[PDB]
């Protein structure tokens, strides 16, 4: 009740410049678990047109072509359009109940008025209020729009719920003081609806005083146009895993490039008297397994993860620059300041072929030993992990760069590149950019420093 | 008298200050006046300000809710505070009347 | 005598209690004094308490 | 009590002098209603004897270059011409101290009870006069505090169990009087009260008791020391010949209920909580924390809850609904 | 923060001191509020400034 | 404390009778030092033809009062009052005060002199609104009503009371320190007026109330009955002028409570009070 | 029946008569003659006179010494009132809200009630929400409790006096100044234990992260929100922090029992209140130096107990037990000749 | 009543109480008025948490009432409470330049700059940081500020917050800077937010025909410097009909109360009014209570 | 009475027939809504036991 | 209370006890002895 019409009245206000009709949610726990829903710090969410690009960008065109380049200096395209990916999305209003309860019985304990077809008891485990407003940029709506959802926590993480807005839309236009007389129209309906993946359904909510309802819109939903918003959203999840078929055709290359007898990177303890040929075959067999079970969640997906940040690429400038340059000459020691790669994190791929359970993100620190030391993979805890010592495993390795390892048990490895040059680029950002922190309640002002108690608006306690 | 008197507060503090507020419901269509008298221990204004606006929610959408439905009539207030004094845990006997109250007479601080 | 409860003292609800469990105490045990106890040594510490 | 104090640094012999030149050793205090006892009780240790007190307080004088030095380097040194004299003369034991030569010459007897304990006498002192119709309480009469405790509704093993008292009690043979759920407590007064489970309600249905966030946050900070295809893939988990790892809940089960509690066990870190199952698992190749709760009384392990424990509750249960003879 | 000089060169007072206990044991219990122990002999004493 | 002013000139013995008459009266102070001068006595010294009212309220705050105590032939007794106590003032004003009345100080409008009015708090206040208004017409006088509505706005009524305030504008000129005050009302309206919009959307992405709802539906009200993506710097720039001509409105919008009145001498000459400042 | 065995603990104040000897000199008081300061009313003129006293001690060690003599009275009922859970944590609600009416009217609690913020629990020194009852005929009360395994052997941890945790936590059995060592003594589970020679006793009560050590430890109950006003017996053996803070020499934790580790109570009300700097009685509280407990007179059924009453002197220190009923006596008699005596 | 006392736990040596009487007539925040209190409720370092916010520091120093110190006699300090309208002397610490006939006020201690963190009362795991007693016009700026610098803060990412703060933070009041450690978003300092959204909102509300556009007549008539910086962000924003005057005299008390209520937001009591300042600003005679 | 009430504890020790306290004397002085809030109200429990 | 029995073995008993055998109180299955808090039929009465 407390977002729906402040935000109705809002839409109202700015539906001038940009058309955006309200659509009044509630979610469950079927969207996100309880703990999830208490610590939710705000939504993101996106207008994307039937056409497929955005409602932010620049209508013919972009700079967001020229598919990767493939670059470490830029390694997107720099960061004007991570500016770009920050003015797509917008941050809507926002309301948590963590308290279970029943909805028509919540609208009752209110001032809304509530008459459904029929009684449907709606029984959840808590309430979060969400509105959202989808653009129309005529007077007229294309019926094969779709949206965008981003749930954020505090730790930096999302969750990404895309769905078209056909299924928002269809039964509806089909059929079809302020705040006093708002609650005394009140409701009309209630309606679930699933995404476009079917993995979460949501509730939505209908009131006959929105001025949605006089606007008179018109809806068509043309079949042609189905067809190419399936086909742009074909190329948003086809990010992920293409890129996966970009690192294991670059296994199959290099491998036909060295011709079979591949180097050791990683210290190992070796047996020579141990056979070989069955090592060899538990190479393939593991290989199409790791393919088998491919995931967005992934090591090769976390290391681009902060290279899509906003201060990545000035700072990976200023790696190369600390590096190429002159040895510092005698002057230079003896009255200039003391001048400054200990340790790295890297991300890895466990697959495991005497039971198929495969691990997928894996923080692995690892740093140079001592005496000619290729590289050994701690933990974070110093543990040394020593998975690779089994002859049941086989491990992927890569690099906060687009450096990567596929090593074999025993610790030979394969040491090549990730190239993600056939991959376009205002898809590469969309689905894994990182985003930056917005400042809320609670938060620090000042970029980063002791970090107080999250904020917990939950059910265990009174709110006060 | 019991029934003007309320706190928020399980009244065991030493310098317990009283402090005479009134509130302007327009609830019904005619003005609604409730004098309350609140006896509390904290002392500064303003902080007291913050907790009456905490406790007093229904009274402040009830006058935006009377400016916004009759704006030809003024609004005239929305609360006032006005101090008279403090007493201390064991001058309460509960009508409860206080025993030793020494007097301190301000202003009239209003709220809305 | 036995804990300071003069003529000019208020009481806590403890104190009542502890009061009273003198009182039953008391009552009880020390009722008909000569009829119990013939020894000198009791009926002397009597007398002076 | 009298032979443990040491004894004093003021050699101070002429002061607190009895006569016959019997020495004042220490002084007992307390209230009347000790000394009622005690010397009632002890009627061949007392006498009434006077003993030459001092009459006036020991006046001490400061030295004028005791007040310069006061006022120059925020100091005192007591008696500064005895010392200036023996440093500078040579000898490196002074007579006395400051405080011996203050509080003599004034000798007047008074009459106040002593006791004699093996060539000790203390002065007996009884502190009432002070104190009646007085506002303030007596500090001699401190409180203290002691910290009882005691169990209820335990259970006995039953391949120990005996009867130690088999002539004095003799109880019928029902199931309510052959385990425990309730104890019997002494009041001020003897009057058997009553503890039972029922009265303890104010505290066993707090939400803080099932709440194990904080139980949860401090054991990760130790840390570590699809259905569609399964009916068909039943035979092929079997094809590998590996074994699987004994989890941590059934390692809880092979201990007898004697020797849970011993250091031989291992599992006793995971054992936090009565309502839940603190484990460790494996997820993401990463030892996680994992608080599952228990659900029902019976997941609870052996040696904290036997099988005949769990016989004997529900004969209870049996014996409550009227059917301790079964049909 | 003492003054330890102070006490050994300025003429004493003798006592016969009566320890309940002994007195390194207080010492290393540390019962008193400043100590000063050392073995041998220490020239610390000695330079007067 | 004690104040002694004297005077270098020379004193007639009809103006030592007519000192004495104000026998017990305030006169503010610049600063509060034992010997001073009758130059720093009174209004005098501050006295021109442009600041007019809006500088000399602004001024006497930051001035101290005192009541004369006695006078001898050659120096006056000036004792600064102390909070708590109470006092006997004169009543040298034009209005007559009652029992109760919280008095507040003003300077009066309607080679050296000696000059300060003590009126009642509501006539002060209700006085100052309308010299204020009386300055925001104070630009378009050409017309006819709003010439009425200034004739009307010239009289206040109250019990033996028909005062005629003097017009703040003059040969069509304000003076400036009442137009900058009007332009700090003016400002302020503009300002809160289009900030409300931007920041009642800037507030409410967080916990949002039922008064937020209703303050949007009363700018959207507004909104529609009249007729966002801003830079940072002139958005502070915005904030911060706001806030800045609010500060500079302090001395218009309260009312600093000099005295609590008591029992009034007949004829209301004189009436003993308690300073409360 | 239900599946575990909680034990109690409690507090009883007691009033003693304690005797007290010291040597001859022992101690020299300095005095001086009173100084008169003159503070004015209206018509009354209130002097303070003051008299400074300069108490200089003069042995070596303790030239002076005492004994707890004779009890008269207690304070407490020595009762089975149970602590009020519902007042030392009134912001813990169940989530679902009719289930929680449903155990508040199951209970006695009525209502939750609001904690206060910081600055008024600045300004309010605590909270002193219970209500003080109308009726008081046996005085103040306090039984708290821990849930135990209900297969603890009491044979050796019961009839003798012990430490309710579990471990042996007396923090002078570790070296002292000494960090790891106490925390190892008291926390861990990979070696032995003092005064028993299993590792626990209480696996629910001993280590970090049980309910005992988030129910009454100060500072995981400061993490989430509690009531600091009310008095808890718990908190002198579960406020671990502060016990690794005494680990010292034991002259040392000597002078801080006697100085600074003085508890209190306040005994004016019909509950069990912590002092707001209590300088009116400052109860001694032995157990704190030692970290155990004393076993009181508990008797499963009444005719084990009716037989306790039936006997003489010293039946109360004897300890029978029957096939599943058990007696477990007290470790000194002050149930048996206290109030004989009263 | 007044004079209460405060007790030690550490011995006393001579250096503690020579810093002790370099404090006779310093000021210090007590809690509750309490007759006898610990030194660990004295002064601030019991309520004092970095990393935890400025406003909660400047909301509770203000309900904690003030003492003065002075008469120090051994293992107790005596702190005199003031009463209302009385004289008193006051020795600051906080190094701020002070005037005659100006009004002072106490906020929390900033750090200064430099971090001289002069604890001035030296012990181990506590030190008595004092309140500064900063002049009214530095207070109510430190009290703008950060009004100002919480309400931007909001929906912003770090960069141009970040930009806007580093000059923002500094200020200077005869010779001086300052900056401010702890200016996070706090519930107190949102509801107060929420405060002056209400309140502004209904000065938005209460405004006239002719007040909304006098500023546009001003533009139309003259052009003066103050004119055109007003009109300059004026336009970055972008005859009468009836005059009843007693309609504007109520939308004027209307805003005048709405303007009160949103200048009570940053402007405190007035809790010292100075009366002679000695020049090399150590000490300073001030009338009125704590 | 029932024939079913608590022999164990109400009847050997001295008592108060009725089976509340009613004692008047660990109630509060001259306060008579708790006098009769302690003798009287069953939702309030008995002090005695 | 006063020496009440409800069967008479358990007056019997009482009436062959040693000393202050009124002062228990002893119970059977369902007859009971309430028992003699004070003992008035071993002082008034011995004395005679």
């Amino acid at each position: 009740m407390e977002t729906h019409l402040y935000s109705d009245l809002a839409f109202e206000a700015r539906f001038a410049d940009d058309e955006q009709l309200p659509l009044h949610l509630v979610l469950d726990q079927e969207v996100l678990s309880n703990e999830e829903a208490e610590t939710l710090r705000y939504v993101y969410y996106r207008n994307v047109d039937s056409a497929g690009r955005s409602t932010g960008r620049a209508p013919g065109g972009d700079e967001d072509d020229a598919p990767a380049s493939d670059d470490a200096e830029d390694a997107v395209g720099g960061d004007r359009a991570f500016d770009r990916e920050r003015r797509t999305w917008q941050r809507a209003c926002f309301r948590v109940l963590p308290r279970p309860l029943e909805l028509l019985d919540y609208l009752r304990q209110s001032g809304l008025t509530v008459t459904l077809e029929k009684e449907q008891r709606v029984r959840m485990f808590y309430a979060v209020f969400t509105t959202l407003g989808l653009r129309c940029p005529d007077n007229r709506l294309s019926g094969a729009q779709t949206l965008h959802l981003r749930l954020v926590w505090p730790d930096g993480s999302y969750r990404d719920w895309e769905f078209l807005a056909r299924d928002l839309l269809r039964e509806e236009m089909e059929a079809n003081a302020r705040t006093d007389e708002w609650k005394g129209a009140g409701v009309s309906r209630l309606r679930e609806v699933w995404d476009v993946q079917h993995r979460v359904r949501l509730r939505v909510l209908w009131y006959v005083n929105s001025f949605w309802r006089s606007r008179e819109l018109s809806y068509d939903d043309h079949e042609v146009e189905l067809y190419r918003a399936l086909d742009a959203y074909r190329a948003r999840i086809a990010v992920e895993y293409v890129l996966i078929r970009a690192v294991r055709d670059e296994i199959y290359a290099v491998l036909r490039r060295d011709g079979g007898a591949l180097p050791q990177r990683f210290a190992c303890h070796v047996s020579r008297n141990m056979s070989w040929r069955v090592v060899w075959e538990l190479c393939r067999h593991a290989l199409a397994l790791w393919m088998d079970w491919a995931d967005v969640r992934s090591c090769i997906i976390k290391a681009l993860t902060p290279r899509l940040s906003r201060g990545a690429a000035a700072a990976a400038q200023r790696a190369r620059r600390q590096r190429e340059r002159s040895a510092p000459k005698p002057q230079e020691l003896l009255f200039g300041p003391r001048n400054e790669p200990a340790e790295q994190t890297w991300y890895a791929d466990v697959v495991r072929c005497v039971r198929a359970q495969v691990d997928l993100g894996v923080e692995v620190r690892a740093a140079r030993c001592p005496r000619t030391g290729l590289w050994i993979v701690r933990d974070r805890r110093g543990r040394l992990r020593r998975w690779l010592s089994q002859p049941e495993v086989c491990v992927l390795y890569v690099t906060p760069d687009l450096d990567f390892y596929w090593v074999l048990p025993g610790g030979f490895a394969v040491s090549s590149r990730v190239t993600l040059h056939g991959l376009a680029q205002r898809a590469l950002r969309d689905r894994f950019q990182n985003f930056e922190a917005v400042l809320a309640r609670g938060m620090h002002v000042e970029a980063g420093r002791q970090e107080p108690e999250t904020p917990r608006v939950s059910g265990r306690r009174l709110p006060f | 008298p019991k029934d003007m008197y309320l706190t928020w507060e399980e009244t065991r503090g030493r310098l317990q200050y009283v402090y005479l507020i009134i509130v302007y419901d327009y609830d019904g269509p005619e003005t609604r006046p409730g004098i309350y008298v609140l006896t509390s221990s904290i002392a500064h204004w303003q902080t007291l300000v913050d907790v009456a606006r905490g406790k007093f929610a229904r009274e402040r959408c009830s006058f935006v809710n009377r400016r916004i439905t009759r704006p030809r009539q003024i609004p005239l207030c929305t609360g006032v505070i006005q101090k008279l004094g403090w007493c201390l845990a064991d001058d309460i006997h509960t009508v409860v009347r206080l025993d030793n109250f020494s007097v301190e007479l301000g202003d009239f601080r209003e709220f809305v | 005598v036995e804990n300071a409860t003069l003529a000019r003292q208020a009481l806590n609800r403890i104190q009542r209690s502890n009061i009273l469990q003198s009182f039953k105490a008391k009552m009880l045990a020390t009722l008909f004094l000569l009829n119990r106890t013939r020894d000198r040594d009791y009926v002397l510490k009597f007398l002076t308490r | 009590l009298a032979e443990a104090a040491t004894d004093s640094i003021l050699d101070n012999p002429t002061t607190y002098t009895t006569s016959s030149g019997a020495k004042i050793s220490g002084v007992m205090v307390s209230t009347a209603n000790v000394m009622q006892i005690i010397m009632s009780l002890l009627s061949s240790h007392i006498t009434k004897e006077t003993v030459s007190a001092p009459a006036t307080y020991g006046n001490f004088v400061l030295s004028p270059e005791n007040a310069v030095t006061a006022i120059s380097y925020h100091s005192i040194l007591a008696d500064f011409n005895s010392y200036k004299a023996h440093l500078t003369s040579g000898q490196p034991h002074l007579p006395n101290d400051s405080l011996s030569q203050a509080g003599a010459h004034s000798l007047t007897p008074l009459s106040m009870d002593v006791i004699r304990l093996g060539e000790k006498t203390v002065i007996m002192e009884n502190l009432r006069r002070v104190y009646k119709n007085t506002d303030t309480k007596d500090p001699l009469e401190r409180n203290v505090d002691l910290t009882f405790f005691f169990p209820v509704g335990l259970y006995l093993p039953e391949d120990r169990g005996y009867t130690t008292v088999e002539s004095k009690v003799k109880l019928n043979d029902t199931v309510r009087n052959a385990l425990p759920t309730t104890a019997y407590l002494l009041n001020r007064d003897r009057a058997v009260q009553k503890i039972d489970f029922v009265d303890a309600l104010k505290t066993l249905c707090h939400p803080v008791l099932h709440e194990p966030a904080p139980c949860l946050q401090t054991f990760t900070e130790r840390g570590p020391p699809p259905m569609g295809g399964a009916a068909r893939r039943i035979p092929h988990f079997y094809r590998v010949r590996r074994e699987v790892p004994r989890t941590v809940n059934e390692m809880k089960q092979d201990f007898v209920v004697t020797d849970f509690y011993k250091v031989g066990n291992i599992t006793l870190y995971t054992e936090l909580h009565p309502f839940f199952d603190f484990t460790h698992c494996q997820e993401n190749s990463e030892t996680v924390a994992l608080c599952t709760p228990r659900i029902v009384i019976g997941n609870l392990p052996d040696g904290l809850a036997p099988g005949p424990f769990h016989e004997l509750r529900t004969w209870e249960i049996m014996e409550h609904m009227r059917l301790r003879p079964p049909p | 923060m003492e003054n330890w000089s102070a006490l050994e060169l300025l003429p004493k007072v003798g006592i016969p001191t009566d320890f309940l206990t002994h007195v390194k044991t207080s010492a290393g219990e540390e019962m008193f509020e400043a100590l000063r122990i050392y073995y041998g002999d220490d020239p610390e004493r000695y330079n007067i400034h | 404390a004690n104040i002694f002013c004297t005077f270098d000139h020379k004193l007639s013995i009809a103006d030592v009778g007519k000192l004495t008459k104000l026998v017990a009266a305030v006169v503010p102070i610049p600063q509060r030092l034992h010997l001073i001068k009758h130059y720093q006595l009174g209004l005098h010294q501050f006295v021109d033809h442009t600041r007019g009212y809006v500088r000399l309220r602004g001024l006497l705050r930051n001035m101290t009062l005192t009541l004369m105590r006695r006078v001898e032939g050659n120096q006056i007794l000036l004792h600064v009052p102390t909070h708590g106590l109470l006092y006997t003032v004169l009543n040298t004003g034009p209005v007559t005060w009652e029992k109760g009345d919280a008095l507040c100080v003003l300077p009066p409008l309607f080679q050296w002199e000696l000059v300060p009015w003590i009126v009642p708090m509501p006539l002060a206040l209700e006085i100052n609104q309308r010299l204020l208004i009386m300055g925001l017409f104070s630009l378009d006088r050409s017309y006819e009503e709003v010439k009425a509505a200034v004739q009307q706005l010239q009289t206040i009524t109250f019990r033996d009371a028909t005062f005629t305030i003097p017009d703040p504008v003059i040969d069509q000129h304000l003076l400036i320190d009442m137009k900058t005050a009007c332009l700090s009302m003016s400002m302020v309206a503009n300002l809160a007026s289009e900030l409300t919009m931007t920041y009642v959307r800037k507030l409410a992405l967080e916990d949002s109330s039922m008064l937020l709802v209703k303050c949007q539906e009363l700018l959207m009200r507004l909104d529609r009955e009249r007729s966002q993506h801003v830079s940072p710097d002139d958005e502070i720039a915005r904030l911060s002028a706001l806030f800045v001509m609010l500060r500079q409105l302090d001395d218009l919008i309260r009312e600093q409570v000099v005295f609590t009145v008591c029992d009034v001498s007949p004829d209301n000459k004189s009436a003993t009070c308690i300073f409360k400042g | 029946h239900p599946g575990f065995a909680l034990t109690a603990v409690r507090t009883d104040t007691f009033e003693v008569d304690m005797l007290l000897y010291s040597g001859k000199s022992c101690t020299s008081v300095i005095i001086n003659n009173p100084i008169v300061t003159k503070e004015e009313r209206d018509i009354s003129t209130t002097y303070h006179v003051t008299q400074n006293i300069n108490t200089v001690d003069m042995g070596l060690g303790y030239t002076s010494n005492t004994c707890v003599a004779y009890v008269n009275r207690v304070r407490t009922d020595m009762g089975v009132r149970v602590q009020d859970l519902f007042r030392v944590f009134p912001m813990n609600v169940y989530r679902h809200d009719e289930v929680d009416r449903w155990i508040r009217h199951a209970a006695g609690v009525e209502r939750p009630q609001l904690l206060d913020t910081e600055t008024i629990s600045m300004l309010t020194f605590g909270s002193m929400s219970e209500r003080n009852a109308a009726a008081t005929v046996h005085g103040q009360k306090a039984a708290c409790e821990l849930i135990l395994t209900p297969v603890t052997m009491d044979v050796n941890y019961f009839k003798i006096p012990n430490n309710p945790r579990g471990r042996a936590s007396c923090m002078l059995a570790v070296d002292p100044y000494d960090t790891e060592a106490a925390t190892k003594a008291i926390y861990d589970h990979r070696e032995a234990d003092a005064q028993t020679f299993a590792a626990t006793h209480n696996p629910w009560a001993s280590q970090a992260g049980c309910l005992s050590d988030v129910l009454y430890n100060t500072r995981h109950r400061e993490r989430l929100g509690y009531n600091s006003k009310f008095y808890s017996p718990c908190a002198q053996y579960f406020n671990t922090e502060e016990i690794i803070a005494a680990n010292k020499t034991l002259f040392k934790t000597i002078d801080e029992y006697l100085l600074r580790a003085k508890d209190c109570i306040r005994g004016d009300t019909d509950t069990q209140y912590v002092c707001v700097e209590g300088t009116e009685q400052l109860i001694e509280n032995p157990c704190r130096l030692t970290q155990e407990a004393l076993p009181i007179l508990s008797t499963t059924t009444l005719a084990l107990m009716e037989t306790k009453l039936k006997g003489g002197a010293g039946a109360f220190a004897t300890s029978e037990t029957h096939f599943g009923n058990y007696v477990v006596g007290e470790i000194i008699p002050l149930q048996q000749s206290m109030l004989f005596n009263s």
